[PDB]
């Protein structure tokens, strides 16, 4: 597979993997979906709407 | 053919994967932590108050201080000489762009970085006067990258470059802002970061070969990619002086004084405070302290640790860190006297300056390439032939001794009966080709005199 | 927050201000009953390590 | 005779076996972990931070550094040939060529390879205007080949070379991405992969002889195929010093200070925790501890080692290494005296110097060699027979004593009163050929005026 | 103390070449400035020397 690098898929996983690892930090920033224990507070835990 | 956009990523993936090697190498000119730098005997909670060791620093510089280039020589291409042909000849064109390109300052950071890492890249580029204003627009630009910003896949069955990538990191080096690809028949440019790109800026060039040059330091045919110059017997005793200056630092701290004991004499009996164990005492001169003693009580100490017991390594390591490297002994202080005649210098200096010429050789070798690049793209069609056969000029690298040169080339030229033609005595004296061409002005003006 | 014939795009759409507080706008703010925040931007840090 | 195509692969056989001989001297000029080198008394987790010692580097850098070929020297029954630029005397036709290819860069790696593996080889051919698009196209392509990538059988009947193989592994030093086979009257390459992806290029030569040469490092007839300069007796000290630098090493990590002791007084006695065996003493300067020692105690202390032990052993492997080496005192001991006058140079440099002009002297017939073959090559023609009296002239070994020189060169012309002819005195300052002729024309325009 | 002229020249040595370095590239610095410094009180453009 790594020969032959077929549809570009190695290019494509590397960009698609960084917009992940993008996506996944406004989750946690926003709405605390998955955040690490580390990360002080999110913007959705505010006490007005 | 072979699609752009697949190959800047290939290119991203074999730099931004080959700067991990590197990574160890700039952590001995930058005095980086180590862990094998840190000596075992001092307690863990001590660890932390590090000693760094500067040899690399001081071989690294200790080359890089001696190199410069007075000029380029081509041979005559028909009749006697070029050389009284002034600024008309080949030999001061390629001259004037290294002046205007302030080469001589920056070929002195890219000879130094090619001996930190082992490589460094001379990139040739035609200006755009829509950009970077502060150059003489009839001049190829000519710009010395690092390895931690430019990389280059030579084809081993030739030796010539393939393809490149000049890649640009943001302020906090977090991310890549800008990439540029270099292809045999044209260069590309990405403009924004990895996530954001847009269509590229793009140029050919007429030159069919990539416009980029190796600089690379090497030793050995062998050394197919060049190698860098703090060796790995370099870094052995670099560590190593720093593991006996840490367990050194640490005794000094803990066993350099005497640790005193009293046997036999009960707590109560001396009156230490039961709470917290210790008692206070003035221990101005000469008081006495009285004790009532019994059941066989005494007074006796551990000794201190004698710090010479550590100097004498540092001393035998200092004496291995010169012979490796090839400093004169004085560069490490570790010399029996200073020099004391003329020639009492060039002993001493003999082992360096023969290194440092060699450097001169194979860096030549890179910028007789740079500056047949920048005629091509510059003048376009074949290179004059003459150009082939080109030698760079460098400084003679070992210290000036003007007074000691004198008297012999007084007494080699013996006002004009002598051994030597004039022009040979200022070769001698080491007065530089861009010198020598204004001091042949300046003879001219006494003459009409006489 | 648009004028005459309505032709243009409405102003906080094209970045605009609103009542001179700027507009940011992104695809993937919303989840839940929530769809914006309003507030003190300058109260968030981040920081990315290498 | 072989069809060509088993051929390769018989001399791809050899090539590979022979990698792992080369390989042993290798891992002296690097500083390889080897197991000899590693000092037994360290315990089995502190056997990682290994020593590395300098002294093969040092020597076999020591003589390539001291090199350089200045010409050639050819006669003829015209008593003299007038030194005329660059063609017609015929040895500045071959420095010419030496020039068109960077034989003064590649001379001095080569021969570095040469001494640490014991041979390198001189291959010629005429260039290839598909691919070779920076050099003149009428001069031949002359290059050094390490022995990591050619291979050659020679016939012990005749010294000649009967064929030899070049072969190039892929960025990853893994595939043979070609191979290039010379036969007595024929260059066949196969151009992408082990002949597997491409079917070979040919091209027929106008000689005898397969267009290799080998440089050899012989020391004595009996290296029938040239041997490595790291002699058995360099690589003795040089793993016995190893050793000797690790065992001190692991010294001051364990044992460069005393080890305190107390006896008569039980855990209990002292306030030790009984899960950590151990209590927080208050650490400053000047506190005495005061203990009960109800058994009637005592206190004792393991001596430190004393390092010198380690050093003045060291002492003797680095003044036996420059005994085994020859190189001048001063190049491995910073104690030896350094030396005061340029007579006093001339005795601390003759050791290396004479060992260096054997170099110069066994060298000078491979590329002697490789002159007569490249001539044939180009001009297709039987070689004029002065050729075979041809030799070859190089850099003075020694370090440039001008000051000395110069007053000796003086007094011996005299103002052309003396002793020598002008010539004469131009080569005893040690000027180079290539030099001499701008004296020619210095003299001539200084003599225009008188 | 270094005796003679030549001893003097031998303890200099390092600092020298030191100095010789750092001159270089600050030279580079006022060989800049005085450019922006013509270009801005003579005003028009860089004479090319």
């Amino acid at each position: 597979t790594v020969r032959a690098n077929p549809a570009n898929y190695l290019g494509t996983m590397r960009t698609k993997v960084a917009t992940a690892i993008a996506m996944a930090f406004d989750n946690a920033a926003l709405h605390g979906t998955n955040a690490p224990s580390a990360f002080q507070g999110y913007l959705d835990q505010s006490n007005k709407t | 053919s072979i699609d752009p956009e697949k190959l800047r990523d290939q290119l991203l993936d074999a730099f931004e994967n080959k700067q991990n090697e590197l990574k160890s190498s700039k952590a001995y000119y930058d005095a980086e932590r180590r862990p094998d730098a840190i000596g075992l005997a001092v307690p863990l909670d001590m660890r932390k108050y590090l000693a760094h060791v500067g040899y690399p620093r001081t071989y690294v510089d200790a080359i890089a201080e001696r190199q410069e280039l007075e000029g380029f020589r081509i041979p005559s291409a028909n009749g006697e000489e070029p050389e009284s042909g002034g600024e008309n000849d080949p030999a001061s064109e390629l001259w004037d762009w290294w002046q205007a390109n302030n080469l001589d300052i920056e070929a002195t950071l890219g000879h130094t970085d090619a001996l930190i890492y082992g490589t460094a890249y001379i990139t040739i580029s035609m200006p755009d006067p829509e950009v970077d204003f502060d150059v003489d627009p009839e001049v190829p630009l000519i710009r010395v990258e690092p390895p931690t910003a430019l990389y280059a896949e030579v084809d081993p069955r030739t030796r010539k470059v393939l393809y490149a990538i000049r890649a640009i990191y943001g302020a906090d080096g977090n991310e890549i802002v800008s990439a540029t690809l270099y292809l045999p028949d044209t260069t590309m440019t990405w403009l924004r970061a990895e996530g954001e790109w847009e269509a590229p800026t793009s140029t050919p060039h007429g030159l069919e070969m990539v416009p980029v040059i190796p600089i690379s330091n090497r030793t050995r045919l062998s050394d197919l990619y060049g190698t860098s110059e703090i060796s790995p017997e370099l870094r052995s005793v670099t560590d190593a002086a720093a593991q006996i200056l840490m367990n050194m630092q640490g005794t000094a701290n803990l066993m350099a004084i005497p640790q005193r004991l009293i046997f036999g004499a009960k707590p109560e009996e001396l009156g230490i405070n039961a709470e917290t164990g210790q008692r206070m005492f003035d221990a101005y001169m000469a008081r006495i302290l009285a004790f009532e003693g019994g059941e066989g009580a005494h007074a006796e100490q551990f000794s201190a640790a004698e710090l010479r017991n550590f100097v004498d390594a540092l001393d035998a390591l200092d004496r291995k860190a010169a012979s490796y490297s090839g400093l004169p002994p004085q560069y490490l202080s570790s010399s029996s006297d200073n020099p004391a005649s003329a020639e009492a210098i060039k002993a001493a200096e003999s082992r360096l300056v023969k290194k440092v010429e060699r450097k001169n050789k194979i860096f030549g070798g890179a910028w007789e390439q740079a500056m047949r690049l920048a005629y091509k793209m510059v003048k376009g069609g074949d290179i004059p032939t003459e150009y082939y056969r080109m030698e760079t000029v460098w400084r003679d690298p070992s210290t000036p001794t003007y007074a000691a040169k004198a008297d012999a080339a007084a007494k080699l030229f013996a006002n004009g009966a002598g051994l030597i033609p004039r022009e040979r005595g200022w070769v001698d004296m080491g007065y530089t080709i861009v010198e020598r061409e204004q001091m042949r002005q300046w003879l001219e003006q006494d003459q009409k005199q006489g | 927050f648009v004028e005459s014939t309505y032709e243009s795009l409405t102003t906080p759409f094209r970045e605009g201000r609103i009542l001179g507080r700027p507009t940011i706008l992104s695809d993937h703010v919303a989840e839940g009953d929530v769809v914006g925040y309003a507030g003190d931007f300058s109260q968030i840090i981040w920081g990315q390590v290498g």
